[PDB]
């Protein structure tokens, strides 16, 4: 029914149609992340290696 | 080999397609969860509509349709009835209802319960049944879920002899092309203990559900008046043929329902496919006119016509989809 | 994303030799190491597994090992023997008389330094190396004992890269020795801990396949190694070569393996052929399918229905409708969807390459991860089993310092792998 | 006016950024060296094109963009393509060796020794814009690279922008097109870890790209080609408002003005018509309503679903071509009537309307053929929560054994970042649920 907002131009045309009406972590978090996941690669792999010297 | 999975045991038609799936050699059953199948006997809850149709390589067909609980849940119909034109206020096969909340149309009703008592025509209602507003609202508030409020026929047909109440159940199939196959076998659910006008608190002989009545088996076998036998009744007693005086209205019903909801279900173009069998509950007065009661959506058969029932189910909505290597259905053209 | 390939022993020398045989001819290499072909596709990924040095020379990155100097020779004297990097040649000269105990631990442990040496100078040329093939079998010495010694060590040094091994399982039907269930029990142990994907080329299998499919009286070596090295072209074309995939060592792992331990593969080829014997109608895309499904064409001797694939990775070589393709591999998953687990959705991925293998016109190559592998693993068990209970033979390793209570142990890691497997069986 | 940087993560990004930087040059007149005969303004200009592209005094239009794969394979094919002379060099990052599928290893392994370096070349963009709106980010949800390290990347945009805008276009996994068992793992991981940073998702499913290409365009098998044109027209439908002069969608914010109400829910659905194929010898040509229409049939969605079931936030047509508002309202009016169109209550039933004149570019030879009008729609329907329902079961069936976890705990992620993540998605789907039954 009811068409508002129609703004013309050159290049096109833009308008609105209503039928009815209605009824952040930080950069030092991110750094602990990424450097405890790490800890535990390392962990994991020194575990690896230790057996290895077994 | 076409592969299906079961996802309601206590479906009594369903049991009963399986075994006759499997049984052509063709159709392997499946485990519950394997997601590779090409047909659904899907659950009555939460049945997983957004999962089907993306298997590659697999065309997916399930035995609901999705958006048919509108009209197959009391308070829905009533709704959809209200509130759709093809359908509208004018509706005159539906009884007049409203839907009630416990503590919503509650002040439209009593609008209507005194043009009904400052006429000094009939008054009863049902949910239980009375011919007082304030017995039902206060057993409404005392159950907890949502009611719906409907006119009591006060004038039913009457089978003679026994002066007994009956309902009329109609199955009506709708394959995955949106044809709606009228079953020529129906069924009434009778009442045994002959109608009372006055009392309404023994709901023996008001209510025709087959449970309730298990005088039962006095007349006919079970409580169940099958088609041939309420045809020959109706002759003999009325000079008048079931096609003639009911069955008419009742296609009439039925096309009017689901054309109704068909562009909100339909699968026409979709990527799974959908089809359904229907409970239609009828109710018949003294002028010979087809009141509709409710749509069961999950119904179950009578006895003598699951074998000829399941067995078109197989046909016209399984077998039209996925083919192997006269017709008991009345199609309901539109 | 250079790929480093180790062949140790007389096994693993012949099937790599036939390998690097192979895969040169399909991508235009001649023994010389010339570029000799036509399409471009060929020299696309080639840097996968050949270096290039000057006069545009294609060298393959891959190193020798043996313990007797026999075998290596007749790969440098062979059609081949002279494209490969006469540094990378590393041998001894007191073999391994068929003893794990020796390749491991006595003679082995003596000339591992010289091989780990040649693998860090490859090594230290890749740009970005991916990781390690070896081919081995397990059933002598040298390939087995210290092929897996080899796989300690290189896993110590470089523990963040992808060992991948083609591993000759042992038969009765094609036997040398009766050590071999020794050997490859205590070298399953090994490869259970230290590779992430092994492809179990059982011998059993490639001679049921040369006596009863391909109607050969009395098969060869030569005959069984036709087989390995078909395979072994097949499972890593999607490494070799530019597709819709383009795949690598770390990413077939990790979409075939999901659970550590359980990384042995049941190889399948379609259409078996025998040598020579040319084959002159192509098979339609349906009958490479069936073909490469079913049991008569698994390199492990396994029955597929007396278990469930985990994951499958199918490669189809050749020109052919891919929409095709699609359709048969989507049938197989949809007509046998019991034989597949439910808890992996999706666990079929096929690969085309448009070149095919020398003499087909269209060839499939198999590669499962079912757990009907533990046929495999248990035959050998009982084997292992009807000698050590008697403690038989076992002086020939107690002698190299061995002792009963590692036999013990290899044997519980391996009827671990095998209840492993049954586990997700019935899942 | 204020610019826009793209970023394309992974190979599907990348892929995509070829597809759409070439067909932006198209659009506006731009030779594949970076000359515009048309931008009279030699070396500068505040015009509606200069959001994605600078100028140089040379004469050269460069695109406000930065590629980055953990892998030199697809990014090598930027620096050696066509449009090579495009991009400098400094915008194109390669690590070397990929996250091979794997979440974890592009988020934490390979990511945290890249990204730095990424944030250091986007600064560089970033320094030459008057006024940044913020950032569009193309990737995939099933990659390694592009699951993992767009999700890092995200985080980090939020810290070093945290007033800015960031715009997602996430290629949705599909088995007819997969390339790893895991790409369920790596959606829900970094659909989690991206949902508080990003704005707005233009969510592209790749099983519907497929069988748009299979239908109506006739290809048997698309390849990536296939798929990336028609996702690149998507894309430009969406932001050509953003490159031309109109009054609708003119910065990123008006996107989540527009299209989104509620943060979390920030996935619109995009539907699109009329694909029509190149070599399709006779065809008669769709009208506005007809084009409309189709706005509402599930086989033109860029997500299957089913709308009928769900509800409305909101809704934007983009039309192109031979357009005027007349016709678009008559259109309106006959489709209310005839389909189930169910807004959420606190919201009013309408749609915004933007028109541009200029008829849909089409890449020269390629497989989509020229047309007078086309629309784009926009809707913020609960139903796109079935994509959710999927991939999330997918997911539950994986997880229920820890099948293929160990492969990202041994790179440093812990089991119970699955258990996050997924609880995560498991509040969404109910937030739709509330939303829309
Ligand atoms: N539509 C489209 N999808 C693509 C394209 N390339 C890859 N994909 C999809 O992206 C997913 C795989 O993610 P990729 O982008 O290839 O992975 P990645 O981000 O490069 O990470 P890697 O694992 O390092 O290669 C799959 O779901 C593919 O279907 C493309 O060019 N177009
Ligand atoms: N408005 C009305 N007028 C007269 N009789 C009515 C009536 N509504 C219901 N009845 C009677 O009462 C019974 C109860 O109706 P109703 O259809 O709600 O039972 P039900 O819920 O078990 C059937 P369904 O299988 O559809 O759920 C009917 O079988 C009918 O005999
Ligand atoms: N398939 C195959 N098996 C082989 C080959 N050579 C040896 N074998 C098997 O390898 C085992 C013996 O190992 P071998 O390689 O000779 O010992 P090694 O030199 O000490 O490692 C036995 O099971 C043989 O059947 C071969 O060329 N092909
Ligand atoms: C070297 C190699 N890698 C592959 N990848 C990495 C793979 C495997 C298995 C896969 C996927 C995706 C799902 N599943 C089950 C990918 C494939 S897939 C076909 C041949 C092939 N060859
Ligand atoms: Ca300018
Ligand atoms: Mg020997
Ligand atoms: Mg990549």
């Amino acid at each position: 029914m009811e068409v508002i907002e129609l703004n013309k131009c050159t290049s096109g045309q833009s308008f609105e149609v209503i039928l009815k009406p209605p009824s952040d972590p930080s950069l030092e978090e991110i750094q602990k992340k990424l450097e405890a996941a790490e800890e535990r690669r390392k962990y994991q792999e020194a575990e690896l290696l230790k057996h290895l010297a077994e | 080999m076409y592969t299906f999975v079961v996802r309601d045991e206590n479906s009594s038609v369903y049991a009963e397609v399986s075994r006759l799936l499997l049984a052509t050699g063709q159709w392997k059953r499946l485990r519950k969860d394997n997601p590779r199948f090409n047909l659904m006997l899907g659950e009555r809850n939460r049945l997983p509509f957004g999962r089907l149709g993306h298997e590659p390589g697999l065309v997916q067909l399930v035995n609901y349709y999705r958006g048919a609980d509108k009209l197959c849940r009391k308070a829905s119909l009533v709704k959809l009835i209200k509130t759709s034109p093809e359908l509208s206020e004018s509706c005159t096969w539906f009884p007049e209802s409203y839907v009630i909340y416990p503590t919503d149309e509650r002040e439209v009703f009593l609008a209507a319960y005194n043009r009904r008592r400052e006429g000094r025509e009939g008054n009863v209602w049902i949910a239980l049944i009375s011919s007082e507003a304030s017995e039902l609202l206060d057993f409404i508030d005392e159950q907890g879920q949502v009611h719906v409020i409907q006119k009591y026929l006060e004038k039913p047909l009457l089978l003679e002899p026994g002066h007994r109440k009956f309902d009329i159940r109609s199955w009506v199939l709708v394959d995955h092309l949106y044809n709606i196959y009228l079953y020529r076998e129906g069924v009434l659910r009778t009442s045994s203990e002959p109608y009372n006008s006055a009392n309404f608190q023994d709901k023996t002989c008001h209510l025709t559900n087959h449970c309730i009545q298990k005088n039962y088996g006095r007349y006919e076998e079970g409580n169940e008046m099958f088609f041939e036998e309420f045809n020959q009744y109706l002759m003999d007693a009325l000079n008048t043929t079931l096609e003639n005086s009911i069955l008419l209205q009742i296609k009439h019903i039925i096309r009017s329902c689901l054309m109704c909801i068909e562009p909100a279900i339909s699968t026409k173009h979709l990527h799974y496919q959908s089809f359904q069998l229907f409970g239609f509950d009828f109710m018949v007065d003294e002028e010979l006119k087809v009141w509709l009661i409710e749509v069961n959506g999950a119904p179950a058969c009578a006895q003598k016509l699951y074998a000829e029932l399941c067995q078109g189910i197989v046909d016209v909505a399984i077998s039209s989809v996925f083919p192997l290597a006269t017709s008991i259905f009345i199609k309901l053209h539109h | 994303r250079e790929i480093v390939h180790i062949q140790a022993g007389q096994c693993g020398n012949q099937i790599g030799a036939k390998f690097w045989e192979v895969i040169s001819d399909e991508h235009g290499i001649d023994p010389t190491g010339s570029y000799h072909g036509d399409s471009d596709l060929q020299l696309e990924r080639i840097n996968v597994y050949y270096n290039e040095a000057t006069g545009n020379k294609y060298v393959p990155r891959a190193i020798l090992v043996d313990l007797e100097p026999g075998t290596m020779d007749s790969v440098r004297s062979g059609p081949f023997g002279q494209i490969f990097r006469p540094d990378n040649f590393v041998f001894g000269q007191s073999g391994a008389g068929n003893n794990w105990a020796k390749g491991h631990y006595t003679e082995g442990a003596e000339l591992v330094d010289s091989v780990l040496d040649v693998v860090r100078k490859e090594s230290e040329s890749c740009d970005c190396l991916q990781g390690f093939q070896l081919t081995h079998s397990l059933g002598g010495g040298t390939g087995s004992g210290m092929g897996t010694l080899l796989i300690s060590k290189i896993r110590e040094e470089y523990p963040d890269r992808i060992m991948n091994t083609f591993s000759v399982m042992p038969s009765p039907k094609v036997s040398d020795t009766v050590v071999e269930p020794y050997n490859a029990t205590l070298s399953v142990h090994q490869l259970v801990e230290n590779t992430d994907e092994t492809y179990c080329i059982d011998n059993e299998a490639l001679y049921d396949i040369c006596f009863r499919t391909l109607k050969l009286t009395t098969p060869t070596y030569g005959d069984l190694n036709h087989l390995v090295s078909a395979t072994m072209s097949g499972v890593t074309t999607c490494l070799r070569f530019p597709g819709q995939l383009n795949a690598d060592l770390r990413k077939l792992a990790v979409n075939m393996v999901p659970f550590p331990r359980l990384h042995f593969f049941m190889p399948g080829f379609a259409p078996l052929t025998s040598r020579g014997s040319q084959q002159y109608r192509a098979l339609t895309v349906p009958e490479l399918t069936q073909q490469m499904f079913d049991s008569k064409n698994m390199m492990a001797a396994c029955d597929p229905r007396h278990g469930r694939y985990l994951t499958v990775a199918a490669i189809f070589r050749g020109r052919m409708s891919m929409k095709e393709v699609d359709e048969q591999m989507l049938n197989v998953q949809n007509k046998n969807s019991s034989y597949f687990v439910e808890w992996i959705p999706n666990n079929v991925k096929t690969a085309v390459c448009d070149i095919p293998p020398r003499g087909l016109k269209m060839s499939a190559t198999f590669i499962g991860n079912s757990t009907a592998i533990q046929e495999l693993f248990k035959r050998i068990s009982e084997q292992f089993t009807a000698m050590f209970r008697r403690k038989a033979f076992l002086h020939w390793y107690t002698g190299e310092g061995m002792d009963e209570m590692e036999f013990t142990e290899a044997e519980s890691n391996m009827n671990d792998l095998v209840s492993e497997y049954q586990q997700y069986q019935d899942a | 006016m204020r610019e826009c940087i793209s970023i394309h993560v992974g190979q599907a990004g990348v892929q995509i950024g070829n597809a759409c930087w070439e067909l932006y040059c198209l659009e506006h007149g731009i030779q594949p060296d970076g000359q515009m005969p048309s931008d009279k303004t030699i070396g500068g200009g505040d015009d509606s094109f200069n959001t994605f592209f600078s100028e140089t005094g040379a004469g050269k239009h460069v695109p406000r963009a930065v590629f980055v794969d953990l892998e030199p394979t697809v990014i090598d094919e930027v620096r050696t393509g066509t449009y090579r002379q495009l991009f400098h060099p400094e915008q194109l990052i390669t690590g070397k060796e990929d996250a091979a599928n794997n979440y974890a290893r592009g988020h934490y392994t390979i990511g945290k020794e890249i990204i730095d370096l990424v944030l250091d070349r986007i600064r560089k963009l970033a320094d030459q814009c008057t006024g940044l709106q913020g950032f569009l980010v193309f990737h995939s949800f099933g990659g390694g690279t592009g699951s993992g390290f767009t999700s890092l990347l995200m985080e980090r945009l939020s810290v070093d922008y945290g007033k800015k805008s960031k715009l997602e276009f996430s290629i949705y996994p599909a088995p007819q097109v997969s390339t790893a068992v895991v790409e369920p793992y790596n959606s829900i991981l970094t659909t989690h870890t991206t949902l508080e940073h990003s704005d707005c998702a233009f969510m592209v499913d790749n099983e519907a790209i497929y069988d748009i290409c299979r239908r109506n365009l006739d290809i048997e098998r698309p390849t990536y080609t296939n798929l990336n044109r028609l996702i690149s027209q998507i894309v430009s439908s969406i932001t050509a408002s953003l490159r031309f002069d109109g009054a609708l969608n003119v910065d990123l914010t008006e996107f989540q003005t527009n299209l989104v109400p509620y943060p979390r829910i920030h996935f619109p659905l995009a539907t699109y018509a009329p694909v029509i194929s190149a070599e399709k010898a006779y065809h008669e040509q769709l009208s506005v309503a007809e084009i409309t229409n189709a706005c509402f049939e599930p086989a033109n969605q860029m997500v299957k679903c089913d709308p009928r079931h769900g509800k409305y936030m909101a809704c934007c047509l983009l039309y192109r071509g031979d357009v005027v508002p007349k016709d678009v309202n008559a259109a309106i009016a006959t489709i209310k009537t005839k389909r189930s169109i169910q807004f959420v209550d606190w919201c009013p039933t309408g749609f915004k309307v933007g028109i541009n004149y200029q008829p849909p570019t089409v890449v020269p030879g390629g497989d989509l053929a020229k047309v007078q009008r086309a629309v784009c729609m926009l809707s913020n329907t609960t139903a796109i929560a079935e994509a959710w329902a999927r991939l999330d079961h997918k997911f539950d069936l994986m997880y229920a054994k820890r099948a293929f976890v160990h492969w990202y705990v041994g790179e440093g992620m812990e089991e119970g970042e699955f258990s996050e993540a997924r609880e995560d998605m498991a509040a969404l789907e109910k937030d739709y649920e509330e939303v829309g039954v």
